[PDB]
Formats: C-alpha cells, structure tokens, sequence
C-alpha cells in the first residue's frame, strides 16, 4: 500500500475521552474531510476507490477500548457497514472474518513502507518481498490473509484487469530507452508518477512500471 | 357519499366508479339512462386507452404491473423487499438463494387474479403449510405481500397471501381483497363488452419436457379465449394446447375460408342424402354431427366477428411471432398426410418435424408459441396483440440455450412483447451482457436470510465483457482456481523476482512447461514474453539509476 | 471455441470502445469534438470505475506519447 502522511490531529475528538462514552456518540462526518486530504479518498487496506465508505479501527474496540480517541487508529474502509453483511476486504472482513491476530503482526501504513515487504505482481496476486524471512515474512502473510488481498473476486479481478489494461504501454514506453535520451526518458517516469495518483490502483501500478 | 364518490371518479379512478356503476346498474331505464352509461364509458376507457409513440408501438396509457414483493417468514426469507421494474426484472444468484422461490411466490399471488377473473368470487392457489413455512422461524405464520400498479388512478392494489402451520393458536388469513375487486372489474365489463385482459404466465423448470405428438387431449374446447388461462400459472408451457389451436387454425385456414365453410356441410349434404334411405338406423351420427353446427355457431362467431380479429391474421401474426423470436427456426407450417397432421419448421434451412427438433429449440418454442398464442387470445382489439398488457415469470431464459444465442434470446423477447413486465432469473454472464444494471437484483454469496433489500450491481453490464460480469457480478475467477495449470504466470512472476529477471535454472524450465501446454499462439505465451522482455532490461534501468545515483 | 465474442453484437453501446480505437487512429491522437463526445457517452454510460474507460485513457496516452514520437521527429525533419 501506499505512505500516509498523518498530517495533523482533528480537533473534534479532543473534547470527547475513550471509557465516558463509546464510538457511536461522535458524528461522523467531522473526521472525513480530515482523512480525505492525506488518503486521496482511499481506502488504504485494498487501495481501494471509496464509492462507499465508512471508518475502520486498525486496532479493534472491544480488545483495547481507550485506543480509540487517539487519531492514530482511524483510517477509511473499502465498502460500509450498512449491507446486512457487509463486503469481505479492507475494513469489514478484520472485524467479521479471518480469525485470531496480534496487534504488532499488522502493517501500519502511517510509518513503516509496505514497498519492501509485500509486492504486487502483473498478474493482480500479491506474493511477499524477495528475500523475507523470519517475524515480518510472517506478518506479510497475516496482513493478507486477514486483509484478503489474495481474496476476494471483486478486487482481485479488478486489481488484475487494471494492471493487465497498462501492459501494451509499458511495453512500447520501455522499448524506446535506447531512442530516448537520459534526462527526458525519465521525465516519462515522472509523468507516470504525476499520472498514476488520479486512479484507482496506485502501488501496483507503481511496481507495474518500476521497481 | 355518492357525491364524494362521483368527485373521485372525477379526480380520476377506476375502484371509484365500480360500486357506482353497481349499484345503478340494478335498476330501470330512464333512472338509469346516461348515467350507467358515463361510468361505463369512462370505465372502459379507463381500460382501452393507448397511444402509438415515436417507434411504432402500442403504449397503454394505464399500464399494468407489480410495484414491490415483501416475504416475511417464506421459505428461506426472514422478511425481504424487493421493488420490482416495469419492463424487466433479472434476480440472480448462488443455487441455494431463493430466486426460484420469489417466482413461486408471485405465481401463488397472480394465481387469485387468474382464479377471480375466470370464476366470479373464484379461489387461486394458497401457500403450502409443509414446506413454504421457515423451519427456523417462531412464529410459525408466512406472508407474502405484493403491491400491484394499475395507472394513476389506481395507485396500489395490495394483496397478503398467508399461511401458518398447524397447532397455531390464531388462523392468518389472507387479504386478497383489492385482487378481488380489479378481477371482478375486468370480468363484468368483459362479460358485457369485450376488452384486452392481461397475460398472466409463469414458465419453471419443467417445461423442459418431452413431447408425445400422440396427443389426443380433449378436443373442442382449444378455442376459447378463457382456455387462454387454463393452466397458465403452473410452470410448464402449454405446447399441447398450441399445436391443437395450430392445427385447428391450419384446417381452418386452408378449409373453412378459403373457399367458406365445406368441411361441415358436406357432411350435412351427406345426412340429407341418407336420411330418406328407408330404414333410419344412423341415430349415433344423426345428432354427434347436429351440435357441431351449434359449436361453429356459438363459438366462431366470436372469433370472426369484430370482438376478436381474422384468423389467417392470428396465424401470421403467431408464425411472425415464433420465426422472430426462436433463433434459427424461420417458418412453421402444418402437414396433412392420411390419418395425420403434423407440424413442421425450418430449422437451419431444414424442414424438422417438432418431435425431432432439439432440446434447446424446442422448450424456447414452448415459451414463445405458447405465449402468443395467449396474448393473440387474450387482446384481440389491437393490431398488435403481442403489445398487451401482463406479467410473465420466466425461471431460467439461459435453459439448454448456447452462449451464441443468449446473446440475444432477452433482446428479442423485449422487442416482440413491449408491454410485458418480465421477470427472469438466469445464471449466465451473457445474458446479463444484454441487460442494464437497473434491471438486475442480486444475492450476495454470503445471504443467509437476513436482508430487507435487493439491491443492482455496482458496475454497468448493458455492454461488459462476459469475464468482466462473471468476475465482477458472479464473484466467479475467469480462470479455475482448482488447476495447477492456470497459476503457472504466477508462479513464473514468482520465480523470475527471485532472481532478478533472469531465466537461470526454475524460470526457464517452467517457460518450457508453459510453451509446451499452452501452446506457441497462446496469449498465455505472449505474457510471459512481454513480461520477460520487460523484467530482462529492467536491469538495465537499475544499472543507468545506479550509475546517476553514485 | 464457441465463436461468441466477449460484447453483444447486438447493443450499440458494445462497440463503442471498438469505435474510440477506430476514431483515435484515424485522428492520429489530438482528440477532436467527436472523440470527446464518444468519451462523453463512455463516461455517462459505464462508470469511472469501468475496464471501457481504462481501456480509454490508456489508448488516449499512448497516442498522445506517439505523438510526442512524432513532434520528437519534428525537429530533425526538413
Ligand atoms: N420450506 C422451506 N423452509 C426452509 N428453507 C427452505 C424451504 N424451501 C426452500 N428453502 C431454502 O431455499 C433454498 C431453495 O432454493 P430455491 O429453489 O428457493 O432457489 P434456487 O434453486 O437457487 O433458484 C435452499 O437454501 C433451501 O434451504
């Protein structure tokens, strides 16, 4: 996924402390346009257009209940709560499937680069970094597996399509670098990384056109 | 009170002017001159009135259709509102999500509008108390609810069919009520007048079924146009029914108006003829043969007079009907051989009798064939009766069709029947590629039964890709998860960032698997090409880098 | 296999990403009205999120880059 700049903390939940009252007394609508400029309105679990959305809790209430009201835990959901059910990515899928998991065995993508541990492939399958081994090889398997990256169809399949749709212009932009001089055939990556942020898919089609 | 009810018949409504018309309608002339006859006239109006718009086609101004199906404790359901389309409705899902049971439900409630409109205070269908009832619920009551639209002036017309199991302590019934009404409109205007009453149809699974052509079901009644509604809402195309009327429409065509009415009264000639013999002694043909005349008296003077349309009309109109909507079969037409009449089609440029016809062109023609024939029964007042009202509950349009011709089978039973409300539920992508997303309901694959709503896909599916609706609408991968053979680009991926991008000792080898499967024209093969071009002179870049860097 | 191609033949709406490649190569990229109409008609009828409308852009720029090939042929022609 991508780096989160945590820019500044709101000032609506600075009058409201985790244990007097729970999640549901805050409205919700006062932390968006707060969390809408550092994430693009993304979320950033399945770096993930936000056609619906709600906000997710990257550690859960019920097991650490004054982490709440700290601003470190609060980050946007692929998909809303409101579907009798919900989706199976991002948000909804920690707090309804998958199973039992440790605090420090998720990424965070306030601070620690997930470039280095987790690689998106062309073919729209995450596998973990090359030469990864021991406690964060475990913890890049865990965050896909209860992020379900390597998952479900609707992501899988669009992430896969979207990658697939850039192939022919790789290539034929790749297979000009002997044409093209130095400083202007890297402008071309800086146009790519001028391009790719008004999309959907930002870091898979970062490792789609360099490394 | 007969002032408010004439101020609404004024405002607008059909209910309104019906219990003025009978109780009006009771007494004397003179009482009753003019004033009968404005509700009736604005009642029949109220019914008839259509215009033909930009494209040709026959619109009424008051149409018919189901607004909204709630299911409370049915089957599988918790309770569960659907909102329905007016044009067409596609329900789609997992087997095990009750899509088959929505069609099964609207069948039951469109059962008491059949039932009333052949029989005055008639009985339809009631739900059954073994197995429709939720074997998890507590209450031990289920009603299904529906809401019907019958224009501006008639809003809703609810109807509740419920059902508890046995050792409740309190007996649900049903509200069938407003059903009632409507039905009992349409029955005593068309008892005196004639109109265009609605098509109400349902084909299930079990139209798929062979065809005997030995069948010698009851002959004479295959002509009148209340047969039209005679098993119409058991799930099966009444394909019987359509080759008896085909055949009598045939003999008919080619015998009694051709050349006028011979086929009788020649026989008649032949009584005369053997009446004054001597000896009589032919009293069981004397009188089987005098009330056929009685027959074709009481029973073709409706369909040659001007309620119901020309009969070499209604067969042109049924042959355009079938050759336009079934695929390949472009003519039908019926052979007399001695001692038999049979009919045959134009499949592919060959002449197939129905019995040998395929098993996918034959149980479409079932549903087409059988559905003109009802709608050309039903609206004989329009120069198209394909443009009448109606519901049709078809279950599963994709049965036994190739994925050539479901690209179309939706498209042309839209074009041929403008003014009926479909209500389908397939299974197959490519029907869905022809079908807009608003007209579509869906199943999560996580739907125990708890959701009040059924909501469209997120993306459009009037001109995606089939791997894009199978992948993004189905939840289905567009190659199997379940064979080693498909993840090989992965595992290459995997195996070729091992090592930089270099085919060492494990990607080229698995290069070698892939070629020799996939084979050299595959587009398989042409991915690991690109891709191999594209991660060998990525080094090269990480070298330029590395060389501006330090 | 089957010989079905992968859009309806018979919806108009199908062939208009078939028409954008049509229209984008014969104007040899620099979009004109028509081409911003047709990819006006795309962005009303398939959604932001939609493969017609990637396939669209990714068309778009890489025109648009040959183009640049061919303003880059510019300076050493004549
Ligand atoms: N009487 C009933 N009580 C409880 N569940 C039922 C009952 N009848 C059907 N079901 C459930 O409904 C489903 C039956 O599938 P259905 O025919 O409704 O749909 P489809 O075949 O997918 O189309 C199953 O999940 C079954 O458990």
């Amino acid at each position: 996924m991508r780096e989160l700049a945590r820019l500044e903390r709101p000032e609506i939940l600075d009058q409201y402390i985790a244990g007097q009252n729970d999640w549901m007394e805050i409205d919700q609508s006062a932390v968006w346009p707060k969390l809408t400029e550092m994430q693009g309105g993304f979320c950033a679990y399945c770096e993930c257009r936000l056609n619906r959305c709600h906000i997710e809790h990257f550690r859960p209430r019920g097991k650490f209940p004054a982490l709440t009201f700290i601003w470190n835990n609060l980050f946007g959901s692929c998909g809303d709560s409101r579907k009798s059910g919900g989706w199976s990515r991002c948000g909804i899928y920690k707090d309804n499937g998958a199973g039992a998991y440790n605090a420090d065995d998720l990424i965070k993508p306030d601070e620690e680069n997930p470039d280095d541990y987790l690689l998106f492939l062309t073919t729209g399958e995450v596998v973990p970094a090359i030469g990864l081994t021991g406690r964060a090889l475990k913890k890049a398997q865990e965050t896909i597996r209860v992020f379900n990256l390597n998952g479900d169809i609707k992501l899988f399949g669009s992430r896969r399509t979207a990658v697939q749709a850039i192939m022919p212009n790789v290539e034929y932009l790749y297979t000009l670098l002997e044409e093209f001089d130095e400083d202007d055939w890297n402008e071309m990556l800086r146009d790519e990384l001028e391009k790719i942020e008004s999309d959907e898919y930002k870091t898979a089609l970062k490792h789609a056109w360099t490394f | 009170m007969t002032k408010q009810y004439e101020r609404k018949a004024k405002g607008g409504n059909l209910l309104s002017a019906f219990e003025l018309y009978q109780r009006n309608s009771d007494k004397a002339p003179g009482l009753g001159e003019m004033l009968v006859g404005e509700w009736f006239e604005m009642c029949r109006d109220y019914i008839q009135d259509g215009h033909v718009d930009e494209s040709g086609i026959f619109r009424p101004d008051n149409a018919f259709y189901l607004r909204r199906l709630t299911l409370k404790d049915f089957r599988r359901f918790s309770l569960l509102e659907i909102k329905l389309e007016e044009d067409l409705t596609v329900i789609i899902g997992n087997n095990g999500k009750g899509k088959t049971s929505i069609l099964y439900a609207i069948a039951k409630t469109l059962s008491w509008f059949v039932a009333n409109i052949l029989k005055e205070g008639g009985s339809g269908q009631r739900l059954s108390e073994m197995t429709d009832i939720k074997n998890d619920a507590e209450d031990r009551y289920s009603d299904v609810s529906s809401t019907f639209f019958f224009g501006k002036g008639l809003k809703s017309v609810p109807i509740r069919l419920s059902r508890s199991a046995l050792g409740t302590a309190e007996r649900r019934d049903s509200e069938v009520k407003p059903a009632k009404d409507l039905a009992d409109i349409w029955r005593v205007i068309n008892e005196v007048n004639t109109i265009n009453l609605p098509t109400f149809a349902l084909y299930n699974v079990e139209r798929s079924q062979p065809f005997n052509r030995n069948i010698k079901d009851n002959t004479g009644r295959r002509e009148e146009r209340f047969d039209a509604y005679s098993q119409t809402l058991g799930g099966a195309g009444r394909f019987d029914h359509f080759v008896e009327w085909y055949i009598y429409l045939h003999k008919r065509t080619v015998s009694d108006i051709s050349s006028s009415i011979k086929e009788l009264e020649q026989q008649v000639n032949d009584l005369q003829r053997t009446v004054d013999g001597g000896m009589v002694s032919v009293k069981s043909l004397l009188e089987q043969m005098k009330f056929k005349l009685s027959e074709a008296i009481e029973r073709n003077d409706a369909a040659v007079s001007s309620r119901v349309l020309t009969e070499s009309v209604q067969k042109s109109i049924v042959e355009k009907a079938i050759c336009s909507v079934v695929p390949s079969i472009s003519n039908i037409w019926v052979e007399m051989i001695t001692g038999s009449d049979l009919v045959k089609v134009t499949n592919d440029g060959h002449d197939v009798t129905i019995d040998q016809l395929s098993d996918g062109l034959r149980v479409f023609l079932s549903l087409v064939a059988d559905l003109a024939r009802r709608m050309v029964m039903l609206n004989p007042l329009l120069e198209n009766p394909l443009e009448g009202r109606g519901i049709v509950l078809i279950d599963q349009i994709e049965l036994h069709l190739h994925p050539k011709w479901q690209q179309e089978v939706i498209l042309n039973l839209r074009s041929a029947f403008p003014n009926i409300q479909f209500i389908i539920t397939t299974h197959s992508p490519i029907v869905l590629s022809t079908i807009e997303k608003r007209c579509i309901r869906e199943f999560e694959p996580n739907d125990d039964g708890d959701q009040s709503f059924l909501d469209s896909p997120d993306m459009q599916t009037k001109g995606s890709e089939n791997a894009q609706i199978l992948e993004q609408v189905m939840n289905v991968h567009s190659t199997p998860p379940g064979i080693a053979e498909s993840h090989w680009l992965g595992n290459f991926e995997l195996l070729l960032l091992d090592n930089s991008g270099e085919l060492d000792n494990h990607s080229q080898v698995l290069y070698d698997q892939i070629k020799a499967h996939f084979g050299i024209d595959s587009i398989e093969l042409k991915k690991a090409d690109s891709l191999i071009r594209i991660n060998k002179m990525k080094n090269k870049l990480n070298k330029i880098r590395a060389e501006k860097g330090k």
